[PDB]
DNA sequence: CAGGATGTATATATCTGAGACGTCCCTGGAGACTAGGGAGTAATCCCCTTGGCGGTTAAAACGCGGGGGACAGCGCGTACGTGCGTTTAAGCGGTGCTAGAGCTGTCTACGACCAATTGAGCGGCCTGGTCACGTGA
DNA sequence: TCACGTGACCAGGCCGCTCAATTGGTCGTAGACAGCTCTAGCACCGCTTAAACGCACGTACGCGCTGTCCCCCGCGTTTTAACCGCCAAGGGGATTACTCCCTAGTCTCCAGGGACGTCTCAGATATATACATCCTG
C-alpha cells in the first residue's frame, strides 16, 4: 500500500528535484498527490483495457492514458 | 390598421392590473392613496402579516411547549 | 443555409421551463459547446477503433470515449442515457 | 408515412445529422447503426444538464433568460461541468463572485 | 567526523541530477498499483512493461512537481518545502 | 421646459413601484414574470394567510375552552 | 487606504462587460500583426475575440498572482509574483 | 502603421483586470509587466490566427481563425464561432 | 526505382503515402504531401540525433542512451519546447541547483 | 509484421556520424518521437483541409501544419527541407 | 587560513549480453492503365471593412498627502539534518503452472452504395404578449 | 398631483421549399465465434544485503516582533481621446460554372525490410590511486 513509498524515497525524487532540506509533513501530502495521480491514470488504462476485450494491462494502455492526459510518455513502445 | 389590437390589447392588460389592484385594495383597506402608494401599501402589509403569522405561530408554540 | 442545433436546444430547454428564454449569443456558447462534446467523443472514438486495428466505429465506441471524457456522476448519466436510446431504438 | 429516428429512440437532437457527420468527418472507414443513437443522446442530456444548471442560476437573478453570464455561473459552480470545461472561455461570462 | 547541515543535501542532489535510475521501490509500487486498480475491476493482471510505464509517469510527475515546490518556496523567502508549496504548485498548474 | 420636472417625477414613481414589485417577488417568488402574476400569488397568499389566522384563532379558543 | 480597492473588487467581479478600451485594443492588434503580413484586414468580430481572450487570460493571471503575494505573506502584486505564476503555469 | 500602442493597455485598465481578479493592491511595476505579458500572448495568438488565414489564401482574417488559433493554443472560447 | 531516392531522401516515402492514406486523415492524399512529410520527419531526426551524438562524445560514450536523448533535448531551446510535454524514459533531469541553497 | 522506423534513423545517423550506436531503448523513443511528429503533423494538415473544405492533403497542407506545430526556427529549416525534397521529386 | 577526511575523478583485466551483420523470405511498394471527382481558374456580386467628421462625454493623466504595508534586523526555540546501530523487506535466480495473449478460419450478419421518395427544418412575413415611457386634466 | 395612448422588444404561428433523411434492395467483407498454440504473468521459495527505521545531539532557520520609511491609494482638477452616429467607396469573400488532370482502385510482380540466428566487443564490475572540497581549531 502506500505506506510502501517511504519517506527516503520521497526524499531522492525531491533531491532530483533539487530541495535543499524538506518538510516533515511533505510525505503525507506527496502519498495522496501521487495516489491521485496514479488514480487518475490507472482509470483509463484500466476503460482501454476493458474496451480491448482483454484482462491484462499492457503498456500501451498506460502509453495511451498518459498520452491522453497531455503527459505523452516515450519509451514503451508508444 | 395593425396599431388597433395591439392597443386594445395594452388597455385590455393595463386596466386588468388596475382592477387587480382594486380587488386587492378592497381587501386592503388600509392606504387608499393613489396606485403607486397603494401598491407600497400591498408591499409593507404583506410583510407585517407574514411577520405576524410567524410570531403568533411561535409564541402559541411556546405556550403549547410549556402545555 | 447555416446548420445549428438552436431549435433542438429551443425544444430542450422548453421541457424543464417552458417560460425562459434563450439570448442569442447564449444559444451560440450552446452549440459550441455541443460541436466541442461532438468533436472531443468522435476523436477518441476514433482512436479507440485504430488501436483494436478496427474499422467500425459502434456504440461501444462511444460508450468507452464517454467513460473517458467526461467526469464520474456525469458518465454514468451518459451511459445510462445512451443504452436506454439504443435499446429504445432496436427495440420494435 | 414515415419515422424519424430521433422520434425512434425518443431524442430530441436529430440522429440523422450526427450520423452524416459522423460518416463526412473523416473517423473511421465505417459507422455502426448504434454509434449515432448513443451518441445523440450523450450529447441531449448534457445540453440539457447546462440548460437546467443555467436556468437555476438565472432565477437565482430575477431574469426571465439565460445570458452568456449564467451560463457562466452554471458550469463554475458545479465541479462535473468545471472539470469538464476547465480550459473553456465563456464570452461575456467574466468569473465567479 | 560530522558534515554541517546543507553539505549532504547538495551532494545528494548532484548524484540524483547526474543519475537516470528510478527512485521509487518496484515491488512497493507494484504493490500500489494492483490495489488501486482492485477498484475499477477485480482479477487484472498487469504486464511488467506497463506497471514500468506507470512507475517513469509517476515518478517524473512528482520530480516536476517538487521543482515547483521548491520555486515556490525560494519565493517565500524560506529554504523548506512545506505543504502550502505543494499546494500552491498544484492549485496554479490546475490539478 | 417645466415638463422635464414631470418626466423625472414619473421616472422616479416608475423606479419606487417597480423596487416594491420587485420586494414583492423576492418575497414571493412563486411568479415574477408578469404583473398580473405578481398580484395573483400575493393575492392568494394574503387569502391563506387570512383563512389559517381564522382557524388558528378559532382551535385556540376550542384549547382554552376545554384546558 | 484601499477601503474602496475591495468596492472596486466586487463591482468589477460582480459585472461581465470589458475592462481594456477597445480601440487602444484594435490598434495595438493591427501593430502586432503586421509584423507578420502587411495590409493585413481584420474582421470585427475577430477583434472582439481576440480582446475577450486576453482579458480572460489576464483575468486568470491576476487570481495566480494574487495567490503567489498572498503566499509571500503580502498583500500588493510584484512582478516576481507575476513571473512565479507564468514559470509554474509552463510558460 | 503605428508605434508606441503598448502604452494603449493604460494603467486604469490594468487596475480593473488586477481587481476583477481580486487583487486589493498593486506595485508601480506591474503595469509594464503586464504589458509586456499581453503584448507576448497576443503575437503568440496572431501568428497561428494569420497563419491560417494566408493558407486560405484570404487578406482577412476571420474571427474563426483567431477561435482555431486559441483552440490549438488550448484555450478554447465559445460565443464566437465554431 | 526507390520514390525515397528519387526525392532524395532516407525515410520510407511510400509506407508514409500509405500510412497518410490508411490513417483516416482524409478522402485523398495528394502526390507531394508524403514527400514533404518524410522530409521534414527526416529533417527532425537528423537534428535530434546530431545532438544526442555530441552529447554522447561529450560522455566519451559511443552509443546513444535515453540519457542523450534527454539532454540533447532538453538543452536545445527549441527542440525543447517542441517536447515539452513528454517525458523520455530513463531521461533523468537536466542540474539544476538554485543559487539561494548554495552554501553560505 | 511489425513496422518499425529503426533502418532508416540508423542510416539517417551513418549519414552524419560513423560509428556512433543507438541502444535499443533509444532506438524505441527515437521511433515513438518520429511516430508522436507524424501524428501531430498530420491532424493538423487534415484539420486545415476540413476547415476550408477540401478533401484533399497536400503538400501545402504540410507546410502551414509544419509552420504551426514547430516553433521558429525549426519551422523554417523543415520548410526548406521538404520545398527541396519536392521540388527534387516533380524535377525528376 | 593550513591540515586532515571524506569524496569524486582518473587510470587498468575480465567478462558477457546485446547490438550488429548475414541469410531466408514474403509481402507491400512500384509500374501500368483506368475513370470520374475534386481542384482549380474566371466572372459576379454583395457585404462589411476601412476611412472620415463632429460633439459629448467618459475616462485618463497629473499632483498631493497620509497611511499602512513592504522590507530589514534582532532574538529564539524548536524542527530538521546528520550519523550510528538494528532489521526489515527488496532484490535476485530458479522451478511450475496455467490464464490468457495472439493468430487462423469459416461464415454469417451488417454496413456501404444507389435509386427513390419525402418530410424536417431553415428562412421570412406576420400576429399577439410584455414593459416601459411621454402625455393631459 | 391621477391616469392614461403609443412604441422597443420578443415568442410563436404559419407557409414555401429544398435539401438532406428514410426506405428498399444488392453485394461484399470484417469481425464473431470457435479453436489452437504457447508466452509470460503469477505463485512460491531460499539467500545476500542495501536501504529503511529509530533514536540521539545540535544548531540553523522559520517565525515573531519591532522599527523605518516609501510608495501606493484616494481624491481633486485638467485634458484628451474614445465612442457614438452617420455617410462613402471599394475590395474581398462567398458563390456558380466548367474543364481536365490527379488520385483511388485493380492487377501483376519481386527485392526491401523484417525475423532469426550467431558472434565479438563496448560497457560494466571490480580494483588501484590523484586531486578537490569541506570543516576544525
Amino acid at each position: 500500500n502506500i505506506q510502501g513509498i517511504t519517506k527516503p524515497a520521497i526524499r531522492r525524487l525531491a533531491r532530483r528535484g533539487g530541495v535543499k532540506r524538506i518538510s516533515g509533513l511533505i510525505y503525507e501530502e506527496t502519498r495522496g498527490v501521487l495516489k491521485v495521480f496514479l488514480e487518475n491514470v490507472i482509470r483509463d488504462a484500466v476503460t482501454y483495457t476493458e474496451h480491448a476485450k482483454r484482462k491484462t494491462v499492457t503498456a500501451m494502455d498506460v502509453v495511451y492514458a498518459l498520452k491522453r492526459q497531455g503527459r505523452t510518455l516515450y519509451g514503451f513502445g508508444g | 390598421q395593425r396599431k388597433d389590437s395591439h392597443k386594445e390589447v395594452e388597455r385590455r392588460r393595463r386596466e386588468n392590473i388596475n382592477t387587480a389592484i382594486n380587488v386587492l385594495s378592497d381587501l386592503l383597506p388600509v392606504r387608499e392613496s393613489s396606485k403607486a402608494a397603494i401598491l407600497a401599501c400591498a408591499a409593507e402589509y404583506i410583510q407585517k402579516l407574514k411577520e405576524t403569522d410567524e410570531a403568533n405561530i411561535e409564541k402559541w408554540t411556546l405556550q403549547k411547549l410549556l402545555s | 443555409r447555416k446548420e445549428t442545433y438552436s431549435s433542438y436546444i429551443y425544444k430542450v430547454l422548453k421541457q424543464t421551463h417552458p417560460d425562459t428564454g434563450i439570448s442569442q449569443k447564449s444559444m451560440s456558447i450552446l452549440n459550441s459547446f455541443v460541436n466541442d462534446i461532438f468533436e472531443r467523443i468522435a476523436t477518441e472514438a476514433s482512436k479507440l477503433a485504430a488501436y483494436n486495428k478496427k474499422s467500425t466505429i459502434s456504440a461501444r465506441e462511444i460508450q468507452t470515449a464517454v467513460r473517458l471524457i467526461l467526469p464520474g456522476e456525469l458518465a454514468k448519466h451518459a451511459v445510462s442515457e445512451g443504452t436506454r436510446a439504443v435499446t429504445k431504438y432496436s427495440s420494435s | 408515412a414515415s419515422q424519424s429516428r430521433s422520434a425512434k429512440a425518443g431524442l430530441t437532437f436529430p440522429v440523422g445529422r450526427v450520423h452524416r457527420l459522423l460518416r463526412r468527418g473523416n473517423y473511421a472507414q465505417r459507422i455502426g447503426s448504434g454509434a449515432p443513437v448513443y451518441l445523440t443522446a450523450v450529447l441531449e442530456y448534457l445540453a440539457a444538464e447546462i440548460l437546467e444548471l443555467a436556468g437555476n442560476a438565472a432565477r437565482d437573478n430575477k431574469k426571465t433568460r439565460i445570458i452568456p453570464r449564467h451560463l457562466q455561473l452554471a458550469i463554475r459552480n458545479d465541479d462535473e461541468l468545471n472539470k469538464l470545461l476547465g480550459n473553456v472561455t465563456i464570452a461575456q461570462g467574466g468569473v465567479l463572485p | 567526523h560530522r558534515y554541517r547541515p546543507g553539505t549532504v543535501a547538495l551532494r545528494e542532489i548532484r548524484r540524483y541530477q547526474k543519475s537516470t535510475e528510478l527512485l521509487i521501490r518496484k515491488l512497493p509500487f507494484q504493490r500500489l498499483v494492483r490495489e488501486i486498480a482492485q477498484d475499477f475491476k477485480t482479477d487484472l493482471r498487469f504486464q511488467s512493461s506497463a506497471v514500468m510505464a506507470l512507475q517513469e509517469a509517476s515518478e517524473a510527475y512528482l520530480v516536476a512537481l517538487f521543482e515547483d515546490t521548491n520555486l515556490c518556496a525560494i519565493h517565500a523567502k524560506r529554504v523548506t518545502i512545506m505543504p502550502k508549496d505543494i499546494q500552491l504548485a498544484r492549485r496554479i498548474r490546475g490539478e
